[PDB]
């Protein structure tokens, strides 16, 4: 285990003497996540890293059907919350009964808006953010009942209805522009192939104009460098074909900086701190980044692994990031959520998963049942949903009106 | 007569006989729901006569008080503050109470988009942005990096013009925490909207800056990047002197950002042609390795490529 390898220690913050809330609050962090790397040690018993499978699974499972009052807060992200589960069961390998999938179909055909789009339930207007989640839940149950449930000329006719002159999008009516909702909008379109050729005309310029100073992408032009906006800015691009209106190395600089040296996991901006989620937003740009720059042909590119510390990676998830009642977190002492468990899980399937053309190098840190099912990068579900889902749209042609 | 949803002697909605008219419209799960929320009865009443009333589109100053229960419940439904906005105009509500209603809610949920969305909706409206520098600047100081308050910063001060004491305000933050990014980041915001960075003089005073802060703070990566950033655009070759001031903080103020930047400038030196190439390009190399094996070994990965890609060019 690299991070339990006494060498490590030297990584801890070295604050220069000049406390702010920035280094006491990194360092009260630090202290936290020593004391679990080391707790072997202080037990004497041999580190055993063990994904909780079965724990998450009965968690998953359970959430799927009903929730608790504490979810309150996610009554308008519904489709979020099937996403969520169905991404995090697909990666643990676990199936989806023919049953609880027409179920989930239903549900989304009730959030489904008569104007395209979904709402985040049953009779909420529509919007980008669960509109993305409903068609990826969609795609990863896979069937010809959930395809159909979304109405193609509504959907198109409904990004129509937020795209904006300057390129970028809306994430509702009356609603709020940010590099999500390019995101939401290339995913969806994408997916479900309804791509007219104006219909993303001049947002790759908008999304571009999002990369500041630090290499990485803000929510909007100025705003501070992102991990969750950065993904959705390069996720985007990729699917619209223009990675290269990017400075590829300027990014490629900032999210590589955002691993932490001693905790293993990533930070979302410069000077905060490590969270779990960040597993998948900042380190799934790595693979996309890979992509890009051997689109451009790049030579030094390595045929084996992704270009951040996949070791450390897992470490950190592994180690500091699950439930023990199952479920997983942002960092030690947080509260485990769907969107973690999801995010957490996300991230470590592509810290164990390369690929670059016919290269394939898994790295499984722990014991080998702790490999996940591959996540395609962009969309972040499974890569035979993808191929599945786009190779049956394209049976239907792009909506003439 | 706004009776507090936190009020001990609140009252559900079906307990109330100024709302008995209407019939509640539950909720719509299906027969076999999926992600299902067991709601508290509070939550399940409220939302209930809300989906009543918006069906209906009974635009009363009845439903305009409901909303604010609604939102109060869950503040990221966007189609209750979507209804609520619809209300504000028919009712030709006060907009400067309303200011104050989402400046009380802003304050006690700081993190929720709709909330701030909400308030520059009546920026907006009311073409008032009087009360907004102040606003941001008490949520930046129970949260000086919330990233909402930044970029609601950023939007009144670019749509109002209010450019003029933004940079002695980031100054105050800086000294308050010059770790902190989003300081680092509307530094720049400023001085680029305002004289831009192509000014020898104010570029030379922000390095100059910047310098100072990394001789307190060595280790303070913000400082570092914002060091890059501002030269980077022109091209770290450009600036011959500072290969030497950076090489002098070697033993003294030498943490693994000098390092990297170095590598950086020196990156920048092949691809513009310097003299000594076989030279600068071992150094780089050398610091590559140091960066890889010793110095930055959780970006290994990208030292490794740094290396490669560095020889792959300039062999
Ligand atoms: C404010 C902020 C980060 C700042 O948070 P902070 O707590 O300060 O954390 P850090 O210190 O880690 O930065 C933005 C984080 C952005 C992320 C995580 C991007 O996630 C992808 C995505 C796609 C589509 C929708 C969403 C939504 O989250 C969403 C939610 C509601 C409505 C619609 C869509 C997200
Ligand atoms: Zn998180």
């Amino acid at each position: 285990l690299y991070s339990l390898r006494p060498e490590h220690a030297r990584e801890r913050l070295q604050d220069d003497s000049v406390e702010t809330v920035t280094s006491i609050e990194q360092a009260k962090v630090e202290e936290k996540i020593q004391e679990v790397f080391s707790s072997y040690k202080f037990n004497h018993l041999v580190p055993r890293l063990v994904l909780q499978r079965e724990k998450h699974f009965h968690y998953l499972k359970r959430g799927l059907r009903q929730l608790t009052d504490a979810y309150e807060c996610l009554d308008a992200s519904r489709p979020w919350l099937c996403y969520w589960i169905l991404h995090s069961l697909e990666l643990l390998d676990e199936p989806i009964p023919q049953i609880v999938a027409t179920d989930v179909c239903q549900f989304l055909e009730l959030c489904q808006s008569p104007d395209g789009g979904f709402g985040g339930g049953p009779g909420q207007y529509p919007h980008l953010a669960p509109t993305y989640a409903a068609v990826n839940a969609l795609c990863i149950i896979g069937t010809e009942e959930a395809y159909n449930v979304i109405n193609r000329e509504k959907l198109l006719q409904y990004l129509y209805s937020l795209k904006q002159p300057d390129g970028s999008f809306l994430m509702h009516v009356g609603g709020e522009v940010d590099v999500r909702s390019a995101y939401c909008a290339a995913s969806v379109a994408s997916l479900t192939n309804i791509i007219t050729p104006d219909l993303f005309e001049g947002t790759a310029e908008w999304i571009a104009r999002c990369q500041n100073w630090e290499g990485g992408i803000g929510g909007v032009p100025g705003m501070e460098a992102h991990g969750g906006y950065t993904f959705c800015g390069l996720a985007a691009l990729v699917i619209l074909k223009k990675e290269r209106s990017l400075n590829l190395k300027s990014l490629l600089q900032w999210v590589t900086s955002r691993q932490m040296r001693f905790e293993g996991g990533f930070q979302g901006r410069c000077n905060k701190l490590v969270d779990g989620c960040y597993s998948f937003w900042q380190a799934g740009l790595l693979p996309l980044l890979h992509r890009a720059l051997h689109a451009q042909g790049d030579p030094a590119l390595s045929m084996s692994h992704w270009m951040f510390h996949q070791q450390a990676l897992q470490e950190y998830i592994l180690m500091c990031c699950q439930c023990p009642a199952g479920g997983l977190l942002d960092k030690p002492g947080k509260s485990r959520d769907f969107y973690h468990t999801c995010y957490c899980l996300s991230g470590l399937s592509i810290a164990q998963h390369f690929g670059s053309g016919a290269m394939l190098h898994d790295v499984v840190m722990g014991v080998p049942e702790n490999v996940l099912q591959p996540t395609h990068p962009v969309y972040n579900i499974g890569p035979d949903k993808v191929i599945q889902a786009t190779t049956h749209f394209l049976q239907k042609p792009v909506p003439g009106f | 007569g706004f009776l507090s949803l936190d009020s001990p002697t609140y009252v559900l909605y079906r307990d109330r006989a100024e709302w008995a008219d209407i019939d509640p419209v539950p909720q719509n799960d299906g027969p076999s729901p999926v992600v299902q929320i067991i709601y508290s009865e509070k939550f399940r009443d409220v939302y209930d006569y809300f989906r009543a009333v918006l069906q209906r589109d009974e635009r009363s100053e009845r439903a305009f008080k409901l909303t604010r229960d609604a939102i109060e419940l869950n503040a990221a439904n966007y189609t209750v503050w979507h209804f609520r906005r619809v209300l504000l105009r028919s009712l030709q509500k006060d907009l400067q109470e309303e200011m104050n209603y989402i400046t009380a809610i802003i304050e006690e949920q700081p993190k929720n988009y709709q909330v701030w969305h909400h308030r520059r909706v009546l920026v907006e409206w009311l073409k008032d942005p009087s009360q907004e520098l102040e606003f941001i600047a008490d949520i930046l100081n129970q949260d000086a990096k919330n990233y909402h308050a930044w970029q609601h910063r950023q939007w009144v001060i670019q749509e109002f013009r209010l450019w003029d004491n933004e940079l002695q305000y980031v100054d105050q933050l800086l000294k308050e925490d010059v770790r902190n990014n989003s300081v680092w980041n509307q530094r720049h915001f400023v001085i680029s909207n305002t004289t831009g960075y192509s000014d020898r003089a104010v570029l030379e005073r922000e390095v100059q800056y910047t310098l100072e802060m990394i001789k307190l703070v060595p280790h303070n990566e913000s400082a570092w990047n914002y060091l890059k950033g501002i030269l980077q655009d022109r091209g770290l070759s450009r600036y011959p002197n500072l290969l030497n001031q950076l090489l002098d903080l070697q033993p003294s103020h030498s943490s693994p950002y000098l390092i990297a930047f170095l590598v950086d400038i020196y990156e920048d030196m092949l691809e513009n042609q310097c003299d000594n190439k076989e030279d600068i390009l071992n150094k780089a190399l050398e610091l590559c390795e140091i960066l890889a094996k010793e110095k930055d070994t959780i970006r290994k990965e990208y030292w490794r490529y740094i290396g490669r890609s560095l020889q792959s060019k300039h062999s």
